[PDB]
């Protein structure tokens, strides 16, 4: 039978009998209200279930209905714009259908709606008898104005097409393909189902080559991430995380966005779910909602501990499904520290050996195996395509202690750290990225891209990092030397470090000219600031060696208009001024500064 | 004395309101108690024997 | 609809051990069911089914297991879990930690019966916090301001006045009265000694505020399960009053440190192994089930705001109870031993205290337009004043500048006038802000660098 029966209850643990063919880690529905749980032990014809919901009122002899599956995702049309929790309950459909402010115990709404009808177009040259394999695109659903949703044959499925549906409107429960292999027939609808703990297969996993642009001058120049990359950010109150989340959502070269809350505070989760629907972007000269290309997983701190832990596996499995269509995906996890605390609580319920700081022995392997799902890929199946998933995971070191087991593991794994900083936010220095603590390890992989497309940039990045580091060495000298007694070369360093810091690293995201900064504007600004620095250094070092010296005071007194034009470069608007117009103006500052230095020399 | 004295007399209206509110209870109860007794006694006499839903042969 | 079936009474007690009675031959046992025991002398006790297995049930008795035997003791299984009657008639009433009346009023007529475990609020239905809750205490309202739908703990230690502060917040709290009967309080107190419990009950009657207040008292020698039930009765009442009767409810939960001591004991009675630092491994998920019964919700005009109150051992903020509370709640109000020793009341320390939602509660149309600027400038002056006061003992007062002597004057008058307040003195936010400006006027207006020129122009000068 599909039913066993409750033999006993002790807190969240249920023991059931007549469970003989039930497999390890299957999901089950317990009692007359159908509470969800998972099988954690087998013994004889009995099973031990870890129930996710309150077991209060469950009785001996109550039905235990078994699902033949582990924890898994419905993958199909209806995911874009959706709100889910960590076990894929549709929070907005539950709200709409129940007319309640609460989540009912043992609620059993399907994650994708089976009453919405979708416009479906088949792949045109598939016919009865066509040979078809896992990952093959056999039709497209027009889900909205932005996302064409590509219907694929599941992994671990293959055969010869015995039926394919004509163009039309279909429920997610309608059969749209049948195929046959070894005389056995498989019938398929628009929804496939996949286990959250199994990595979705690919033809090949590839090195990451192309930047994940954000439109920020810092990040995109000094600390780049690739498409398929991995990043961590500090998750703390004052630092200002939202610039990462909103730049990814509005301005990245991602095709799809997945956001995971994984045990957040109720009032913080409410702020995300209020704010995200109000975000918009301009597509083909028309403004569109972010929720046409976005899905949210949301979990407050009083959701089931099984959901708070499943959350990142639900979010990465959704991300891998859109990668397999040939999209580029960014996934954000709102705090991996809240996920790790849920993992710790589960190991505590299981009475496991407490290892490092009370966290289970597998913590670092679970983090490693999760971040190993990031990357660029060659997809399974016939139409030849590439996709990627890029992961940003926030992490919350207690009091800023990076020796925390979750933070220590995370920075041991990730290839970028964007160190957002409360002290910079208190200075009104926005975006609040600390350039001393932050790093990127993708700078070699991007070398071929920058060489091909920009060519001048790698030298400029190298000089700019040195100038910002020299100022941090000169500061302790200035505290003794009293600024005036410093060398003129080093006064140039300090004041150009201030020029880069105030006019390149800072970027006011509320202002129309600086909401997004394209990479041509970014390299153009830096090119001029470093050109000015080299000419100012050359004027001092040519004269001060034996002639009547030039000084940084003489340069400022002679060149104050050039220095004002340099501070004005950030005000150029990429929408009102064309690429060629901005480039021509930035060439005019180079001509003007070269003329001004030639008149000084 | 100027703040308390007038309202000291008017505080007698709390007793007047107590008696009005109690009179409103009497009026509500005496109009409705026969429907309530007829419903209550009907639920007591309508027995309907049944076995527990977890029972199996 | 109704439960209708007659109850079974058993004399099938197999064994008795600690707080637990074990019965066999029980018909389809229900987990967490309430049962009534009658002892050999006719005394009555009650308990809850702690585990079931086949025909066996084990009951934790709320009162003792003394005088129980296997032969004459009978147990009546009620057929159902713990549900509380709930109504608006509960405002003006005093109850014990099992919901029984202790005020010589009658027992509650239900408008409904609710399961005390509740259900989680859907994240889609919770809307962001907004306007102020006015506590009447300047160190809170002026600088750690509380939003409708916030949750914010008071952190304290043994022998500090946190119950006197809680009682003052309960007597004084309300809405700001800009330019209501829709405000109520649920006050819950866990593991209270009889001196403290008599103080709470006496102080709210004597100072005449009971018509807004529902009060639940659990004493230090009441059953430890009633301490587990107490926050759940209180929050099941606040959920009826907020999300069905559309009130703004303030909930005060007193010694969550006493609650955790009972949670550790019920965990030990289940024969679980002790977790990290000796508390149950699931204590985060348990505390989060209390604290997230809070907020504003879409389409209903009520809200629940929580003020948990906690005692820390060794004055240590890194113990599991304050530490896990910090991951769930959004701020802290810090009660300080040094201000208490200096004879200041309320001894609230504004430098480590924070309300993370303060910007959502304050400003034009919610308090007054200058509130954010005054709060920022009072914090900035006090943080400098404590630093000048430290260097005065190193450099001597003759090495201090004229500006150091202004911070040294502000520091004394801030603590005597802004922080120091009477236990029966109630200041509106407007009075709090006006006391704030009397202190800022100690300085030349050039010193007030956290305040913009528009706010200085409207509020720095005195007027008739």
């Amino acid at each position: 039978s599909t039913f066993g029966y409750v033999h006993g209850v002790s807190g969240p643990v249920v023991t059931a009998c007549d469970m003989a063919g039930a497999a390890m880690y299957e999901l089950v529905r317990v009692g007359h209200s159908e509470l969800v749980g998972e099988i954690i032990r087998l013994e004889g014809d009995m099973a031990t279930i870890q129930v996710y919901e309150e077991t209060s009122g469950v009785s001996v002899g109550d039905p235990v209905l078994r699902t033949g599956k582990p924890l898994s995702v419905e993958l199909g049309p209806g995911i874009m714009g959706a709100i889910f929790d960590g076990i894929q309950r549709p929070l907005s459909d539950i709200s709409s259908q129940t007319q309640s402010i609460y989540i009912p115990r043992g609620v059993n709404v399907s994650a994708l709606s089976r009453d919405i009808k979708w416009e479906f177009i088949p792949s045109k040259n598939l016919r009865v008898g066509s040979h078809i394999t896992g990952g093959d695109i056999y039709g497209i659903v027009n889900e909205n104005s932005l996302i064409k949703h590509k219907i694929m044959l599941p992994p671990r499925s293959r055969g010869s097409v015995t039926y394919i549906a004509p163009p039309g409107n279909y429920d997610a429960s309608d059969v749209v393909l049948e195929l046959e292999f070894e005389g056995v027939k498989e019938k398929l609808s628009m929804v496939q189902v996949w286990p959250v703990r199994q990595v979705r297969p690919v033809t090949e996993k590839l090195p990451a080559n192309h930047p994940l642009l954000t439109g920020q001058r810092v990040l995109d120049a000094l600390f780049p991430c690739v498409q398929g990359g991995t990043t961590a950010i500090p998750g703390a109150f004052g630092c200002g995380k939202t610039v990462i989340s909103q730049s990814l959502s509005k301005y990245s070269n991602s095709d799809v966005i997945i956001y995971v809350g994984c045990g957040e505070r109720g009032n913080e989760m409410s702020e995300v779910l209020r704010d995200f629907p109000e975000l918009t972007m301009e597509v083909d000269g028309k403004v569109e909602s972010i929720m046409k290309r976005t899905a949210l997983v949301a979990n407050t701190s009083n959701m089931p501990v099984a959901a708070r832990e499943a959350s990142i596996y639900t979010g990465i499995t959704l991300s891998e499904y859109f990668r397999d269509m040939g999209y580029h995906v960014s996934m954000m996890a709102d705090s991996t520290s809240r996920w790790a605390e849920a993992l710790r609580e589960i190991s505590g319920r299981l009475a496991e050996m407490p290892a490092d700081s009370g966290y289970p022995a597998y913590l670092g392997a679970r983090l490693a195996s999760f971040y190993e799902r990031a990357g660029r890929v060659k997809c399974l199946g016939n139409p030849e395509r590439e996709g990627s998933v890029s992961i940003v995971g926030a992490v919350s070191p207690p009091g800023g202690d990076f020796s925390d087991p979750v933070t220590s593991a995370t920075l041991g794994i990730v290839q970028v750290f964007w160190g957002l900083d409360k002290k910079l936010a208190q200075r009104k220095h926005f975006p609040s990225v600390n350039w001393l603590i932050s790093y990127s390890k993708y700078m070699r992989a991007l070398d071929e891209y920058y060489d091909k497309h920009f060519t001048e940039f790698v030298p400029l990045r190298t000089k700019a990092k040195e100038i910002l580091q020299e100022e941090e060495d000169l500061a302790e000298i200035v505290q003794l030397v009293g600024k005036a007694s410093l060398a003129e070369t080093d006064k140039i360093t300090l004041e150009v470090a201030k020029l880069i810091k105030d006019d390149f690293l800072q970027q006011n995201g509320y202002t129309p000219y600086d909401r997004f900064c394209p990479f041509y504007k970014t390299v153009g600004m830096l090119s001029n600031m470093i050109s000015f620095y080299d000419m100012a250094r050359r004027a001092v070092e040519t004269t001060a060696q034996s002639d009547n010296k030039i000084t940084w005071s003489i340069i400022r007194e002679h060149m104050g208009e050039i220095l004002y034009k340099l501070s004005s470069m950030k005000f150029k608007d990429p929408v009102k001024d064309g690429e060629a117009k901005i480039k021509a103006d930035y060439a005019q500052l180079l001509e003007d500064m070269q003329n001004a230095f030639r008149s000084l020399e | 004395a100027a703040a308390l004295g007038s309202h000291g007399s008017c505080s007698s209206e709390v007793e007047k309101e107590t008696q009005e509110k109690m009179t409103i209870l009497q009026n509500y109860f005496e109009q409705n108690r026969d429907e309530v007794l007829d419903n209550l006694l009907a639920f007591v006499c309508d027995i309907r024997p049944e076995i527990h839903e977890n029972y199996r042969i | 609809n109704y439960l209708s079936q007659p109850r079974l009474t058993y004399k099938t007690v197999s064994g008795v051990n600690g707080p637990l009675v074990i019965l066999d031959h029980v018909k389809f046992p229900r987990y967490a069911e309430i049962v009534h025991l009658t002892l050999p002398d006719g005394t009555k006790r009650s308990g809850q089914v702690l585990e079931v297995s086949g025909s066996k049930a084990v009951v934790q008795v709320f009162e003792g297991t003394s005088g129980i035997d296997a032969k004459k003791t009978s147990c009546e299984f009620t057929g159902d879990i713990l549900r509380t009657p709930v109504s608006e008639d509960m405002l003006g009433r005093v109850f014990n930690g099992s919901g029984k009346p202790i005020d010589r009023g009658p027992v509650v007529l239900a408008e409904d019966f609710l399961d005390i475990m509740g259900q989680p609020i859907n994240p889609q239905c919770r809307i962001y916090p907004e306007e102020m809750i006015q506590t009447g205490i300047s160190a809170i309202d002026g600088m750690n301001s509380i939003a409708r739908g916030q949750k914010i703990p008071i952190f304290s230690a043994a022998g500090l006045p946190h119950n006197e502060i809680a009682a003052q917040i309960c007597r004084q709290a309300g809405l700001v009265k800009k330019s209501e009967e829709n405000f109520a309080i649920v006050f819950a107190a866990m593991g209270v000694n009889m001196e403290t419990a008599r103080f709470f009950k006496s102080d709210f009657e004597e100072n005449g505020s009971m018509d807004n207040v529902c009060l639940f008292l659990n004493l230090a020698n009441d059953p430890t399960i009633e301490r587990i039930i107490t926050p759940r009765l209180a929050l099941t009442t606040a959920e009826f009053l907020a999300y069905q009767c559309e009130k703004h409810v303030l909930v005060i939960l007193t010694d969550m440190s006493s609650y955790a001591e009972a949670l550790r004991e019920v965990s030990a009675a289940r024969e679980e192994v002790p977790g990290r630092r000796g508390f149950p491994g699931y204590m985060y998920t348990d505390l989060a089930t209390i604290y997230e019964r809070a907020g504003r919700v879409e389409g209903r005009n009520g809200s629940i705001t929580q003020i948990p109150i906690l005692t820390m051992p060794n004055d240590d903020i890194t113990h599991p109870i304050p530490d896990l509370t910090g991951y769930i709640t959004e701020g802290q109000i810090y009660v300080d031993r040094q201000l208490h020793n200096r004879q200041i009341y309320p001894p609230i320390n504004v430098l480590p205290s924070l309300s993370r939602l303060m910007k959502s509660a304050i400003g034009e149309g919610m308090t007054r337009k200058d509130h954010a600027d005054v709060s920022n400038q009072l914090y900035a002056c006090y943080a400098i004043g404590k630093d000048v006061q430290a260097m005065k003992a190193v450099v001597g007062e003759e090495a201090l500048t004229s500006d150091d002597l202004l911070y040294l004057e502000f520091l004394q008058k801030f603590e005597k006038n802004f922080i120091t307040q009477g236990p029966y003195e109630n200041r509106t936010v407007y009075e709090t802000l006006d006391i704030g400006w009397q202190l800022l006027r100690i300085f030349p207006k050039e010193m007030l660098k956290r305040i913009p020129q528009s706010t200085l122009s409207e509020f720095y000068p005195r007027d008739s």
